[PDB]
């Protein structure tokens, strides 16, 4: 109840006997981590405006209590939107190109129509030359 | 979303979810506050974690 | 009368014989949960303006009394606007495509008319030369 799905399965990947300061994790109340916490929420507030982080994400940042989860949410929400803007640029590029394709397909259809329109005048001129000659 | 996470990150979330809960449950900042009064009176400040 | 429809239903689950602090819930008056109530109510106001949160839901946030209820309400209405803004973009995207669809078929209707028009002048022209030959 106090841990997540992924947090409870850590007990299986081995060595949890060994202290956390052997695996690179220390308990730190010092001016480094309050400066990193005050930076990481100011950065999120500057990312809330300019429509870079959703209102779903920032409330997860306020209820995280760990500087690495709230770091990964800034990273995750930037990659999602920058993927969405890059495909929105792509779909708007091909849409004007298929518009450029459908206008091109009809004007050569106009172009092929006037050449088949002309020859049937020309061959029927051969017919009206042919009938009275008998 | 746990593909962008790291192994040192999942170990760090589990460590904080243990520590953020039990600090708020037992009210640990008061246990450390009685321990300061023995620090100024004995010169000793001892705790057992069991 | 003091509880909701959902809140009277957790008694049916096999857990309310035990303390609440065994399921991750504690009472807290600290600098932690007091900062969260500010950070939710300030984020509510920045969501009220810029048209992201309605006036009906803001009245629910002021009379909410739970920091996780008003977390689930700001995420509720933000998901309601992002689906409306996505579908209105897609409705506007298909609207320009279907106008371009009906303008395409009408100029092909101008195209298909003038090929069947001119041949009708041609086939009647062969009737002229065939009558005079008798
Ligand atoms: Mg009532």
């Amino acid at each position: 109840y106090i841990l997540s799905d992924t947090s409870t399965r850590v007990m299986e990947i081995d060595g949890d006997e060994f202290a956390e300061a052997d695996y690179g994790l220390v308990v730190d109340n010092s001016n480094g981590t309050q400066e990193l916490q005050q930076k990481l929420d100011t950065l999120a507030q500057a990312a809330l405006q300019t429509q870079t982080l959703s209102f779903s994400t920032i409330t997860k940042l306020y209820t995280s209590s760990s500087l690495a989860e709230k770091q990964r949410l800034i990273e995750k929400d930037e990659k999602q939107i920058r993927e969405r803007q890059a495909q929105a640029q792509k779909e708007q590029l091909e849409a004007q190109q298929q518009i450029a394709a459908m206008q091109q397909q009809q004007k050569e259809a106009e172009l092929l129509q006037k050449e088949e329109a002309n020859i049937r005048d020309n061959q029927t001129k051969i017919i009206i030359a042919q009938i009275q000659s008998e | 979303d746990y593909y962008t996470y790291e192994w040192q990150d999942i170990r760090e979330v589990r460590a904080n979810e243990l520590l953020n809960h039990y600090i708020k449950e037992y009210d640990i900042p008061l246990i450390f506050n009685n321990g300061f009064m023995d620090a100024m009176t004995c010169g000793e400040e001892i705790y057992q974690c069991d």
